């Protein structure tokens, strides 16, 4: 529950000019995604050894 | 919300010009039409005298206003249809402001036409006013789109 | 103008559009005219466009 949701969109387009616009999106969408699993992946992995510890 | 209304009246405010256009390339079911929120106009007598129409926004909400410029494909188009050499069109408001100038030249064909329309559109804030002043070669406006403030893209059906 | 300092210069211009032809008869006594800056990377000409505007 330490995590709140709130409305937003990720979708967006662009013409054929302008490419570096699209880059720095890719690359910032990317870098969450590559951030946000990064971090998912440890936490259950460490929380799955400390519960087993405790019981 | 999308409320759609009538910025000029087809009836009314254009006296001394023919309001019937039509083109083929806009087909519907075999009858050729055009836009359902744009006026074409053409020259009637063999004259285009100078027009100037303004509009305030009398509403509470944002007006959406879209209009066009049209590049005949000769200049003997040109002089058939508007009986003028050159022509501009300039809309002014509260803090917009342009001078089109219709471009003739001869362009490949693409669905079967030779011409060519550029479709440019604008916000008028509440209180503000728009000027439309110009001499040939414009389509203006017939309807607006009074909103008031995301997109996917699905083939799956809705229930 | 030459820019001999060592520091940069931000020189500002304007043009001025007349609200009718009469003015641009009576203080210019001329219809058209064009306003050009040229520098070693910049250039632009301007045209003075005449048109009636709301107060």
């Amino acid at each position: 529950e330490k995590m709140n949701t709130q409305f937003t969109a990720v979708g967006k387009e662009f013409n054929k000019l302008e490419r570096r616009m699209e880059n720095l999106n890719k690359k910032v969408d990317d870098g969450f995604l590559d951030i946000w699993t990064y971090n998912a992946e440890l936490l259950v992995l460490l929380e799955n050894e400390r519960t087993l510890d405790f019981h | 919300s999308f409320e759609r209304f009538e910025i000029f009246p087809k009836e009314s405010s254009w006296p001394n010009h023919t309001v019937t256009g039509v083109s083929a390339s806009c087909s519907h079911n075999g009858k050729s039409s055009f836009y359902r929120n744009l006026l074409w106009l053409t020259g009637k007598n063999g004259l285009y005298p100078n027009l100037s129409k303004s509009y305030v926004n009398n509403k509470e909400k944002e007006v959406l206003v879209l209009w066009g410029v049209h590049h005949p494909p000769n200049i003997g188009n040109q002089r058939a249809l508007y009986h003028t050499e050159n022509a501009y069109v300039s809309v002014v408001s509260s803090h917009y402001s342009r001078r089109f100038t219709p471009e003739i030249a001869k362009r490949p064909k693409v669905r079967d036409q030779e011409g060519r329309i550029n479709y440019y559109w604008t916000l008028l804030e509440p209180g503000d006013t728009i000027i439309f002043e110009a001499n040939g070669n414009l389509i203006a406006p017939w309807y607006a789109f009074a909103l008031s403030r995301g997109i996917i893209t699905s083939n799956a059906p809705m229930d």
